[PDB]
């Protein structure tokens, strides 16, 4: 049960946004999303100090990651803060404000009475005077939500990393954890670190190959992003975060397409050695989870076929010995630690992830009713224009008519292929099918995924239904698309709201079992 | 509650115990049984594709293509034969036992035999060809029994009656208060959701018993509000019911057409080309002379891309009545189950 | 004195050469798979008669499943399967005379402890992923176990003989048992025709070296197993030698029997040079179906007649060592 | 702590044989092999007591198998005609030198040779020794029960009519121990004297059966001696499964064994009555093979030696007996004895063990022709054409007896050995003929060079010959005795010298 400065603050209400004064000692775990200004003094977020100049800042920090605490502890340190105050200043310590980010990430609930309280909206007698509602507060009373804070070493080491970056080196950086290590928290530590306003705004080159569990990616994708900007809370991949790309890897885990995920990688590295190169902003890198078995293996081709820069492992391993000392760091496991209820099952806290890509109207702003109510971006069928043809990405092999009923409700990738580079060489008939072996073959950039609705038999035009996106003109490339291993996360195809419109037999959904056989 | 089906509207899998099972055993064809046994599978691993798949399942389109293996056999090197069927023996065994949290007993009844086929297969000797081959049937067999045979093949009322009843009063009332009424009104137009509605409608016009057409009057404001609040919608649904129900039907029979009459006089005005087609293809539908009345009473009601469809189907309905795009969002949408 | 399927112990070494070509590249991608093909048949073979190393018998498999890898172009579960079972068999094989620490030791990777496990308890490992583990499993053997893999008698043998010659030089008994005894000592070795060189060196002059040489000539020919006689020409085929051959083409003829006529179809090869067929074809007299026979060999620049077995116990026998019939 | 009564100045020391008058509180134990009549009295060995009327009856007891004692525990009506200086004790065993030549096996394996009579208190040195200080080798017991349950059955035996009967065991179950126990019993002729028919079924623990066959055999005198079935009794057939155990041929063994008990119920019902073993096996599928043997049988009755049963359980009546069990010093390798010592027996009780190859071997010729017409393999059957020729060789083959007509059948290729292909195979009706080692053959002329261990030459008008390579092993000592590597310089036709990283059979 962590606790933090309560206040008695002076607080003025204000109205969207509540403004914070703050005496040396107190620092604030904030939970919800928000966006912070500072007025006066020098907070520190996290061992990095911020002061009145800096540009505000959006949290998305939620219940399941970890409580990023907002320390006054540093003393106004250098002219670089400027402070604007209409208020009270009063010679006390720091003046500082966030307002509230108005996400509307917020109903989760609606979807997910499992997923109500993720982000605070009150979710019962009030046991307090002066309580307000608003998208962000803190827990000024403790209780076992999870602060933020790394060993020293953790804290130093990434640290101890950033003090080699204002002077010319670039660090190519490696990471290494299995999942639950803490490396996407720890990952997400550095970036911050080196981004900070007294190093140079370099954008932070940060490469992500982890398709399960994924930091700024969606499910089963890999990009490397230069990143500008802090993601100041865990954002899940839910954040603007300019980068160069996403690839559709197609499943969970690597294996999925070995062959094609190796690739897929060192191109990945091309534009990384193409940039990275460049040492304007440091290689970053984030590796996946398994660390014995292939991905340890992959990850030691992956250490060989790009310069390390720096190493890291979070545990003491039979790795140690595979990989060379090629310095290399090693710090403690420090896995993440939340209850698995408080902190959703990592094969059940992707839904969250996969869900919220279709759903985002824009970086800040979603929208949870379900997709069904929305016109579906309909489009054709067959050698049309439009979207050319389906490859299925490791289950190939299928009957040909089969396999236009394999496409609906599921979530399918919309590719970009250009000119004849498509041509390269089914049925048309139903679907192009387009094989594996072909694809492979062919270059690729990837689309955002599309969930499929109602394909069309009787008229090629199937509904579909996709995120934001500025229209998909392409004067020759068609929407190549393919049907990997990525789930579909429930409520959307039946959610709460979903079997209330109709409560009819789910076209894929059945309604107590016990007893008879999953593996 | 709801879980994920692959197969849509949890009716195939019905269909496999069929297709994985044919009903006569031994009459079939080897070489048509095997072709049958090959649809199975298929939608099996697309249904994997969609969606994860129960174990038994799984392991059911596993053992079927390694009865063909083991059974279309041409002689020559085992060698490969009894890799493909043993894993699949031992791949099956371990998914059921697995969800095994402790004491790891048969209390599934899974038999003797395939304890011990794993074991040899696992770490001894691989088994002889035979051996897998008397093992799967027996392994094949089990499922059958366990699993297989046995998956085998109001609100709305009151609120019509008392959304349309309490009208009734109303439509006595006509020559806060002013609230009520147009609340009820909506009420019943909130309410009619309903596809069960529009059958409930025709209902309602006999219950009368007894009125004239000014008690139908009453109802006008009503109908027309209908009309009003929603649109132009409702008619279509009206009429895509009442020529259904006129249909099924060929003063009960009277009041309606009269109805529609009223119904027909008012509403050509506001109506679109593609719904006079919903109409005029819905009126081609029936055979019944009802309709092709109607529908010379649509053609004498200006336009002339209209008037050529109206006759081009009319002589057609008295024809056979003497035989004694892409990148789109969705014109008109009505949100549906991702069926349909 | 452990007992090994492969007769020689050679064809071992033989064994690794169609396993892996070596002059792996550049070499035709099915004379992989015909070559494998007589391997994976071999050691299904060299299996059947005795039970083989686990090592090795596993490559067999390895081998062949990668087979399954390549002819592969459909419905990939029997292939995710064959594969896999030879892997975790192979796994479950290498690691049984008895965790994490086992395999340390064993020095199997990792990715190989896992795909076991994977497939075991888990859906069926990809083919893309499998091809990583059966060619890096296969790569593993060829590391450990591939990659890795008389005087007195011959004195002896020329005492023998030298002591022949003396005998004949004088010009039954038990020195007619020295004679015999030594036949055996010639039998046993591939180097009977050794001796051959040494008569040719006992030789002075013609018939007389012969007349010395001669009685040991029938006398082999008339014990059964007589076919060194035939044998013996082989090692003529290198062909003071021709004279010997000649008398051996006289000598023949007297050996007026099918299989002996044999040899000289046989023998006929032996002799590119016009004059050996000639004498031979000659003697033969082209008026048999194999004189009929010979001349269609002689022109090219077959089996004469039945050979017919029965159980009878063979009347004169010596101890052989299950080898060489 | 085993030791058997001590007798001296009684005792006495007799040439060729050994006779001792004994006491009544008096037993006697002895290793090795010895044939014995009695002189006076009764003597009940294993629950068994034998008069002095019956004729002398031989024993081959081996030092790794429980010892049957000779007990003195001891009237009988006469009959039985006991009969030599001094009455002395009640009882008089006589007893008889035999030259069997067993315990020969020492020449050709060093650690083999102590099992038997030879050497290796003032003791002449014969095959037979009785150990009167008691020593750590075994002596024979049972509980009772367990020679009550054999035993109970005996008095219904004496009664009208058949008894069908069968035991089930684990491989060290100690059944087969428990399958002879039985036979000794009914047999004695205190009892209806009726040979006794009998079965067995395990190929891996077959008893009078050499290795992989299983055999009905009827069993009309008393083996009081852990023969391993290298004396005869009489059988109809043996008839060779090919493999150590069942598994190898489900098919082929379960259409083998319904092929035997035919002509056991031809005899089952005829007024001797049938006996029967199964395979050890009661895992997994041999209890289907258990349970599937039940029902065909109809067997009256029914033994299992432990309890793990429910599917035994019906619907014959069973009976459960304790663990029992009984130095081999592998009970696993005794196997190759058992199939080595079929060669050497020249005939029953006498075996020569001299080395095979020095004696002039058989040859038949691999064609059309009579002698041997064909090969067929067992188990894989996609062994190239090519290389059948040299699979064969250096092998444990067994011929075969095929009716011509059938014999014609569809060899599958000709030059060289003309193979048979299995399906072919188990069509045909087959009458195995004897088992057989074949030393090389040739290519040359195609005749074939066989070691077989006793034959009358086989006569028959066109019957083809028949072939069958099996998964029964060789015995080392045959081709690698250190007898065979002094007179041959040592050169490894298929053997070695005693190592690389790593292989070595799983």
């Amino acid at each position: 049960s962590s606790n933090f400065s309560f206040d008695d603050d002076n607080t003025i209400y204000g109205h969207d946004y509540v403004i914070f004064g703050l005496k040396s000692n107190q620092n604030l775990i904030v939970k919800g999303q928000f966006v912070l200004e500072i007025q006066r003094g020098a907070i520190d977020i996290n061992g990095v100090i911020y002061h009145s100049g800096v540009e505000p800042m959006k949290f998305i920090n939620p219940s399941s990651s970890s409580i990023p605490l907002i320390q006054a502890t540093q003393v106004l340190n250098s002219s670089l803060l400027e402070n604007k105050e209409s208020q009270e200043t009063p010679g006390y310590k720091s003046v500082i404000k966030l307002t509230n980010l108005d996400t509307h990430l917020e109903s989760i609930g609606r979807v997910c009475p499992l997923f109500k309280n993720l982000f605070w909206q009150f979710d019962l007698d009030q046991y307090e005077l002066a309580f307000s509602d608003y998208t962000f507060y803190p827990i000024t009373k403790p209780d076992n939500t999870v602060s933020v804070i790394k060993h020293k070493n953790w804290m130093d080491v990434i640290k101890s990393l950033t003090e080699l970056y204002s002077n010319d080196q670039s660090i190519k950086v490696i990471v290494i954890g299995g999942k639950n290590s803490g490396k996407s928290t720890f990952l997400r530590l550095l970036v911050q670190h080196m981004l900070s306003p007294t190093l140079q705004q370099l954008p932070i080159n940060f490469m992500d190959l982890d398709p399960g569990q994924p930091e700024y990616s969606g499910t089963d994708c890999i990009s490397l992003s230069k990143i500008s900007e802090v993601q100041h809370g865990n954002h899940l991949s839910l954040t603007s975060t300019d980068s160069t790309q996403c690839h559709y890897v197609g499943f969970n885990s690597p294996k999925d397409q070995p062959t094609r995920y190796n690739l897929l990688v060192e191109q990945l590295v091309r534009s990384y050695e193409s940039d990275g190169e460049l040492k304007h902003e440091s290689l970053l890198i984030n590796t996946p989870g398994w660390i014995k078995g292939y991905g340890l293996e992959l990850t030691r081709t992956l250490i060989e076929r790009v310069k390390p820069t720096h190493v890291i492992y979070l545990n003491s391993g039979t790795l140690g010995v595979d990989i060379d000392i090629k310095g290399t760091n090693l710090i403690p496991l420090q896995g993440s630690f939340n209850h698995s209820g408080s902190r959703y099952s990592s094969s059940q806290l992707r839904l969250l992830k996969t869900m919220a890509y279709f759903h985002k109207i824009d970086d800040f702003k979603f929208d949870f009713q379900p997709l069904l109510f929305s016109p579906p971006i309909q489009v054709s069928y067959g050698v049309s224009t439009g979207i050319s043809a389906l490859t299925h990405l490791k289950e190939t092999g299928i009957g040909m008519d089969h396999l236009e009923r394999s496409i609906e409700a599921t979530i399918v990738g919309i590719f970009k292929v250009k000119r004849d580079h498509l041509e390269e060489c089914f049925n048309k008939g139903q679907l192009p099918l387009l094989p594996y072996k072909e694809f492979i073959k062919l270059s690729t950039e990837f689309f955002r995924l599309a969930l499929v609705h109602s394909i069309d038999q009787e008229k090629k035009i199937m509904n579909l239904y996709i995120p934001q996106f500025r229209t998909l003109d392409l004067t020759k490339e068609a929407i190549i698309m393919v049907r990997g291993n990525t789930d579909l996360p429930i409520w959307e195809i039946a959610s709460n709201e979903i079997v209330k419109r109709f409560k009819r037999q789910l076209p894929y959904i059945t309604f107590k079992g016990s007893s008879l056989k999953k593996w | 509650h709801p879980r994920l089906t692959p197969w849509k509207s949890s009716d195939e899998v019905v269909y496999l115990k069929g297709l994985f099972f044919p009903a006569d055993r031994e009459q079939i064809s080897r070489d048509e049984l095997y072709r049958q046994y090959e649809e199975a599978i298929s939608l099996v691993e697309m249904y994997s594709s969609r969606t994860r798949v129960s174990h038994i399942l799984q392991s059911t389109a596993h053992l079927f293509s390694a009865l063909m293996m083991l059974e279309s056999f041409e002689g020559g090197l085992d060698d490969t034969v009894r890799l493909t069927a043993s894993m699949t023996i031992i791949r099956f065994v371990n998914g059921l036992l697995d969800p095994n949290q402790q004491s790891q007993a048969k209390k599934i009844d899974l038999p003797s035999l395939f304890v011990e086929f794993r074991h040899s297969a696992t770490h001894d000797a691989l088994p002889s060809l035979e051996m897998c081959k008397t093992c799967v049937d027996r392994a094949i067999d089990w499922v059958w029994d366990h699993y297989w045979d046995g998956v085998l093949s109001e609100s709305l009322i009151k609120e019509l009656k008392d959304l349309f009843k309490q009208y009734r009063r109303i439509r006595r009332q006509n020559i806060p208060e002013g609230k009520e009424y147009w609340t009820c009104i909506a009420g019943i137009k909130d309410h009619a959701d309903m596809a069960n509605f529009y059958n409930v409608m025709i209902e309602r016009i006999v219950s009368n018993k007894l009125k004239w057409e000014h008690l139908r009057a009453l109802f006008e404001p009503m109908m027309n509000h209908f009309i009003h609040l929603k649109g132009w919608d409702f008619p279509l649904g009206l009429i895509d019911s009442m020529l259904s129900k006129n249909y099924e039907y060929s003063q009960e029979f009277k009041c309606a057409q009269k109805w529609i009459r009223w119904l027909a006089i008012e509403q050509i005005d506001r109506y679109d080309d593609v719904l006079v087609s919903k109409m005029i293809d819905t009126l081609g539908k029936t055979n019944h002379e009802l309709n092709v009345e109607l529908l010379e009473k649509l053609q004498s009601r200006a336009d002339p891309v209209i008037k050529d469809k109206i006759q081009a189907k009319l002589t057609l309905i008295q024809r056979l009545s003497t035989d004694t795009k892409s990148f789109e969002s969705h014109p008109n949408w009505t949100p549906k189950p991702f069926g349909v």
